[PDB]
């Protein structure tokens, strides 16, 4: 009698959890929706200590000696991954100040100073050169829309920040198509600490 | 200061 | 006696599953490693029918009427998500033929014909214009490295494929910096079915 | 005839 009741409880909760994991796994990306992305982030924050605590429980109550050793290795695995994420995320945040540094999807950030403010966008592919194009006063860099900027006021330098190094790229070539239209190329010249 |  | 054994077995399996989910959620992206990406795909393919089957089981063995109704809605939710994924993936595959069409992260593809072959790359942001730059005979489009191509042999047209529509963009501006260096801009002019 | 990179 009581045997069947618990079966129902466990299966109901697991079914809800499985659906949640399916949703965040299918739709949890910024290029799809930021809403499901934040849900996926909450899941990952919860997931690290749960895996470690679960493996610790299995290490205290093992099936045999081999289960004990594997449980210990898996628990240390959870710990090492959390430590690694925190280290690289904090380093990128100290370097840029953007919340994009907490995104496991991107480890390259492009910082462009528009006037007196800075706009940061994750970089898809690392490269030594960055192309900027302005059309009728609207600026798009590296194939990504960055906003409204006059071609005459383009920055001389632009930075690319990774967890370990910060790179500076200076303008080299400048071509003016129209009054407020043109193309410019930035190439790297120095590495940071 | 920093917009993303 | 046997009571504790089942606890040990179930907790061990759940610990392995939790670790696997943490890994694919943290590292399962092409911009990090293709290996964990394939693992994450395998998890997602398996995840759809398991979620549906779990909810069907809870609908047959519910806690009460609310559990039964919720189980039915969640089961239909699992089914609808799988159907949606399959439809959108097949449409992009019929339009492009690329395996990138099976990636839930990207629903926009850029096709560039280099010589007699076509190279496809997922597009981060949709746009009406695409900028191409070739340096010393190496071609990079939309801030993404596309490969080796002579500036004289640049394609006249380039296509962007979405699940519903295919768009064609033809060359407009062509400027030659050097022997095998230059910049080109492609803009859209026609819509597909 | 098609290379997806
Ligand atoms: C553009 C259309 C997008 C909407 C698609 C979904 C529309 C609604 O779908 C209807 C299908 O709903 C089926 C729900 O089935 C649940 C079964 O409920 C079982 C409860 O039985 C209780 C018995 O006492
Ligand atoms: C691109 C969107 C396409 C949406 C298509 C929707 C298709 C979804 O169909 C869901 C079908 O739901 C049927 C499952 O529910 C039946 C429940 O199982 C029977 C048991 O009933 C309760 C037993 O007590």
């Amino acid at each position: 009698d009581e045997v069947l009741r618990l079966v129902k409880d466990w299966n109901f909760t697991w079914s809800v959890v499985f659906l949640l994991i399916t949703i965040v796994l299918q739709y949890g990306y910024p290029s799809r929706s930021m809403f499901v992305y934040v849900i996926k982030m909450f899941v990952l924050w919860l997931l690290w200590p749960a895996s470690m605590a679960l493996s610790i429980f299995c290490a205290v109550y093992p099936i045999d000696l081999a289960s004990q050793i594997i449980s210990g290795i898996l628990a240390a695995t959870s710990c090492a991954m959390w430590i690694s994420y925190f280290v690289q995320s904090i380093r990128l945040f100290m370097r840029t100040g953007s919340w994009w540094s907490f995104n496991p999807e991107s480890n390259c950030l492009l910082n462009v100073p528009i006037g007196g403010t800075t706009v940061v966008r994750p970089l898809v592919e690392d490269s030594t050169s960055v192309t900027a194009v302005v059309t009728d006063g609207y600026l798009k860099m590296a194939g990504m829309h960055f906003g409204a900027c006059d071609f005459q006021r383009l920055p001389s330098e632009v930075t690319v920040a990774k967890p370990n190094v910060l790179i500076a790229l200076k303008m080299i070539k400048r071509q003016a198509y129209g009054t407020n239209s043109g193309v410019a190329i930035y190439h790297r010249y120095k590495a940071g600490n | 200061a920093a917009a993303a």
